[PDB]
């Protein structure tokens, strides 16, 4: 059994840690534990404390507006590990023992309870060089000593190390996704009549996605091309919260539809980051420091939870649209365009014990 | 004489003021900075219009003093195309600094892509070539006149003085003071109330007053003058010592806005004061076993 | 603004 | 579920030669494409690697500049391009299958086909007898199958692996202690029946 | 570039014994090792990943660990069909790199090779001695000259008499030998 060890740059406390990836189950966040190794001779009088914040950064890391720094702190939890507070009760994690066995007995636990219901590690692309620091939601475990709470604490005297709060997909399938949309342009005729669905609702990074196209064209316009593409919906929510929106994937084919006849078809789709490193505030599955990440994978959320929930939330949805020639006794170069949604989970698979 | 001098020293005092201001940003902003983001070409924009606005305060000054233009007619219309084209193009920068902040502090999600460097250039760009649609005709219809005694540097019209002179006069007060101001009140208000709808809080307090010292600032220096012009042009007024001295310094305060730009938008921007400064330890993430 |  | 290998054979130094690895069962995005060679009478050696999911590329030190690898994801295909084919290429080529999100090593393998980058050419066994077995030499390329009394007494006959002379073509031994030793060398169509 | 250092280079076991392979890393590799099993003329067949973990459909008495930068492959009762080359590989870093190679033999008693020696024959002079050691064991054995460079060849295990084979063929010249 291995464990994550990180040492202060003056190099007396260190903090360890037995994993760095903790899954987001939708009624309750896996517990934080770990431990911290100290030196009474050092500390003569001050108490050592770890605090597990959720920073959430709105813009660039240059501020350039007003001098303000565009960074939320949407959870902070503290506990005084060294000396031992009387104040919490928690139990010990069979790690924590196991971590306080092998060191001395200048090993003190901390134990931390994330409240259900926050958004996960996401990190928005940048795509061109434009700054230096990423933006997005993490999670980061920082153990200092100090006097008290209320003070300035020196970089030197303090650990910190990132960890990532996941969500790995729903051991069961959900309904098949289906959409149906029908339009009449002038009550000439029956209407357009166009249907989607996909094989399923839960895929995974890399898998393909299979579209299921039927048409039955029953008005008097001649439908000229068929889009299949795979956006990216990311609910960054805040004041007033908004709507990102990315095509990571499309498919732009030239299926011609004649009037009063049908075409059924299926396009497959497959969303991956090789030709999406252009696209700037993608959103990324935010990893622990630069390296191979992938798309963000879709936030899952307790149906009867508050709505508001500040940081990312990622959605993805499959839009077919069909762009029918437009003209009749002017003949013009204009046309008009049918579309439907098909929501669909993107997450990975639950690694196997 | 004592009354004619002082408005002389007056102008050349905040000429030189706003020409040494104006080039250090210029220079400091082009050479250390490098100008690698939108902020930094709004300021260098800002110190350049301001820039070209401020050095024309030599040729007034002079054609005040002698009570005559005697540098010629292509330098004529070359001062008032550039005091026209520069004026708009300092307010209608500041403008559009206005709408940026309030974009990006209203508005962070769309300023995340709305306020890529490339837009910023297109931006400043766009409002040069706004700021142009008066530039070229007063030089169009600047050329001087042989008045007795003077060689006095107008404008020149054509058709009816009275109509053509007064639409220049009233388009430039609400095209340069009322819509300027309403829009950089109506930015700035909308950004406290949102900084307000929430160490933060001396923080909060100095952002507002700074966003009041920068809109007090503009609407001293720019109201008077306007306010001044509309009323000559209204009612005539005798000429008098403190009418010669009151139409100037409404002009010198108009200047001071130009001048206090750079001594605002720059000298407190916090890369720019560590620019100015210079001018004048983490450990790695290991792995240890766990005996069972 | 205005020219003197 | 399957890897297949394609386009290995008989090259000469400075020639050019391009292997397929077709993936069946597998998503080009969802898992990476490598490719790993087995010199004769040696061990595993990496060569290359490609990732479609990031359009990474990845090769040895020792065939950067030479080798090129792609992948054509519409067939869920990988090509291997290998130009300036240096004799010390000889070995034989597999292309594996790790997962791309999380590499747990190669899960799958392929058959693998031998690249032989020798500079002769096909050639005939000369076969002289051992008063008892025979000998042939400079039977290129491998294989070589040989047999005594027609396959009689196949049971009690030991045959050694070819082994490349310093003329480069190889040479093969066999004996059968208590008659006729047959050889047929099937990439020349020749067959030799001698007598002890 | 890490080297991995497996030792020992080829064994020979029994079947029910406990056979240990040791695989060393020159640089520090977190947990990622696999171990590979290879048969003669077969592709590699993953065994273990993440140095602990075992591949789904490998057998139980496959067992993998981790000390330090010393990686150990464990077969706990050795069957007659798991006998064959196993490998290391090191994927933390790029490039990837394998072990030497450990080779499993099967265990059996001491043999005496049957030496003869074969005259070149006048078919071909018109030119190569050979010396031929039959069922011989274990593997390591010599040669003696007895009549330029030589070159040796070795056969697989003898599925009969777990026994090996070895032919060693040199050419002479017409000065010694006539």
């Amino acid at each position: 059994t291995r464990v994550f060890k990180k040492a202060s740059p003056n190099g007396k406390l260190t903090v360890y840690l037995g994993k760095r990836d903790f899954v987001d189950h939708i009624d309750l966040v896996e517990p934080v534990d770990g431990v911290v190794l100290v030196d009474p001779e050092y500390l003569k009088e001050r108490r050592v404390y770890v605090t597990l914040t959720c920073a959430f950064r709105y813009g660039r890391e240059d501020l350039d507006v007003l001098g303000l720094t565009f960074r939320k702190d949407l959870f902070v939890a503290n506990v005084q590990s060294f000396p031992p507070a009387p104040e919490d009760k928690k139990p010990l994690t069979r790690l924590q023992e196991r971590l306080i066995k092998k060191l001395g007995e200048h090993a003190y636990p901390f134990t931390f309870e994330i409240p259900p219901n926050l958004p996960c590690s996401v990190t928005l692309q940048p795509g061109p060089e434009d700054t230096g620091k990423a933006c997005g939601v993490d999670y980061e475990v920082k153990a200092f000593c100090a006097e008290n709470l209320e003070e300035k604490i020196h970089k030197r005297n303090s650990v910190r190390l990132v960890i990532e709060k996941v969500q790995y997909a729903p051991e069961r399938p959900g309904p098949q996704p289906t959409a149906e949309t029908t339009r009449q342009f002038l009550m000439s005729d029956k209407p357009l009549h166009l249907e989607a669905s996909l094989d399923k609702e839960i895929y995974y990074h890399g898998e393909p996605i299979s579209v299921n196209v039927h048409v039955t064209n029953n008005t008097n316009k001649t439908v000229k091309k068929i889009k299949i593409s795979v956006r990216q919906y990311a609910d960054i929510c805040l004041f007033n919260t908004a709507q990102y929106k990315c095509p990571v994937a499309m498919e732009e084919a030239d299926d011609t539809v004649a009037p009063s006849s049908t075409f059924c078809k299926v396009y497959t789709l497959t969303p991956f980051l090789a030709n999406n490193r252009e696209k700037r505030g993608l959103a990324l599955d935010g990893k622990l420091k630069h390296e191979d990440t992938n798309l963000a994978s879709s936030t899952l959320l307790r149906e009867g939870a508050n709505r508001e929930i500040l940081g990312i939330i990622v959605s993805y949805k499959v839009k077919v649209k069909l762009v029918v020639s437009r003209g009749g006794l002017l003949g013009d170069l204009a046309s008009s365009d049918v579309a439907v949604e098909l929501p669909f989970t993107l997450m990975h698979p639950k690694p196997k014990e | 004489m004592v009354t004619a001098i002082t408005i002389m020293a007056l102008y050349s005092i905040v000429c030189v003021v706003g020409l040494f201001g104006n080039f250090l940003v210029m220079y400091v902003i082009v050479r250390y900075t490098k100008m690698k983001t939108a902020t930094n070409i709004y300021i260098f924009n800002l110190a350049l219009a301001d820039a070209l606005a401020t050095s024309t305060l030599p040729f007034q000054s002079v054609n005040y003093l002698m009570g005559t233009w005697p540098f010629g007619n292509i330098l004529c219309k070359i001062v008032i195309s550039i005091d026209y084209y520069n004026m708009f193009t300092s307010i209608f920068t500041l403008c559009t600094m206005s709408v940026d902040r309030y974009i990006a502090v209203c508005h962070p999600v769309k300023a995340l892509d709305f306020r890529t460097p490339r837009n910023a250039k297109i931006v400043n760009v766009c409002n040069w070539i706004l700021s142009s649609a008066i530039g070229l005709p007063v030089m169009f219809m600047a050329t001087t006149k042989y008045r007795q005694g003077s060689i006095d540097c107008t404008l020149t019209f054509s058709h009816p003085t009275w109509y053509w002179e007064n639409l220049l006069k009233i388009c430039v007060f609400i095209f340069a003071f009322i819509m300027p101001v309403l829009i950089i009140t109506v930015c700035y208000g909308l950004m406290i109330l949102r900084l307000k709808s929430v160490e933060k809080d001396r923080n909060l307090r100095r952002i507002t007053r700074m966003v009041l010292v920068v809109v007090a600032v503009f609407i001293v220096c720019w109201t008077p003058i306007h306010i001044y012009v509309i009323i000559k042009a209204l009612i005539t007024i005798p000429e008098t010592t403190f009418q010669t001295v009151s139409w100037h310094f409404c002009i010198a305060l108009g200047y001071t806005n130009s001048c206090l730009n750079p001594v605002l938008y720059a000298f407190l921007d916090e890369n720019f004061k560590r620019c100015f400064r210079e001018f004048c330890e983490s450990c790695t993430t290991a792995s240890s076993s766990l005996a069972k | 603004y205005p020219w003197f | 579920v399957q890897l297949v290998e394609s386009g290995g054979g008989l090259v000469q130094p400075g020639g050019s030669l391009r292997l397929s690895c077709a993936a069946s069962g597998f998503n080009v995005y969802s898992s990476s494409i490598h490719w790993v060679r087995q010199a004769p009478g040696k061990g595993l050696e990496w060569v290359a690697s490609i990732s479609s999911y990031y359009g990474y590329t990845y090769y040895a030190d020792s065939v950067k500049g030479r080798f090129t690898i792609s992948a054509d994801t519409s067939k869920n295909t990988a090509y291997l391009q290998m130009n300036s084919l240096r004799a010390e290429d000889t070995a034989v080529y597999y292309c594996a299958r790790s997962r791309q999100f999380w590499y747990s090593g190669l899960d799958y393998w392929g058959q693998g086909t031998l690249v032989t980058v020798s500079s002769a050419s096909t050639k005939g066994p000369s076969v002289f007898p051992l008063a008892l077995g025979c000998l042939v030499k400079d039977y290129f390329p491998e294989p070589v199958t040989v047999s005594w009394n027609s396959g009689a007494l196949t049971s009690g006959v030991h045959t050694f692996p070819a082994v490349l002379q310093s003329s480069g073509l190889y040479s093969l031994s066999s004996v059968v202690t208590v008659y006729i030793c047959n050889v047929n060398h099937k990439p020349s169509n020749t067959k030799v029946d001698k007598k002890v | 570039d890490i080297q991995m250092t497996q030792s020992p280079s080829s064994l020979s076991a029994s079947v029910g014994d406990r056979v240990t392979i040791t695989c060393r890393a020159s640089q520090s590799v977190s947990s990622a090792v696999a171990w590979y099993q290879q048969k003669p003329g077969k592709a590699p067949k993953l065994l273990i990943y993440s140095a602990s973990s075992l591949y789904s459909g490998v057998p139980s008495r496959f067992s993998g660990s981790r000390s330090g930068t010393d990686f150990t492959l464990t077969i706990s009762s050795l069957q007659p069909e798991d006998f064959a080359t196993y490998y290391c590989q090191q994927y933390k870093y790029v490039p990837v790199t394998f072990g030497q190679g450990t080779k499993v033999e099967i265990k059996r008693t001491v043999a005496a090779p049957s030496v003869f020696i074969f005259p070149p024959s006048d078919s071909q002079l018109k030119a190569s001695v050979v010396c031929l050691l039959n069922n011989f064991y274990p593997r390591e054995a010599k040669v003696q000259w007895k009549v330029g460079n030589s070159q040796e060849s070795v056969t697989e295990q003898d599925s009969k008499d777990s026994t090996y084979s070895l032919s060693s063929t040199l050419t002479l010249s017409k000065a010694d030998y006539e």
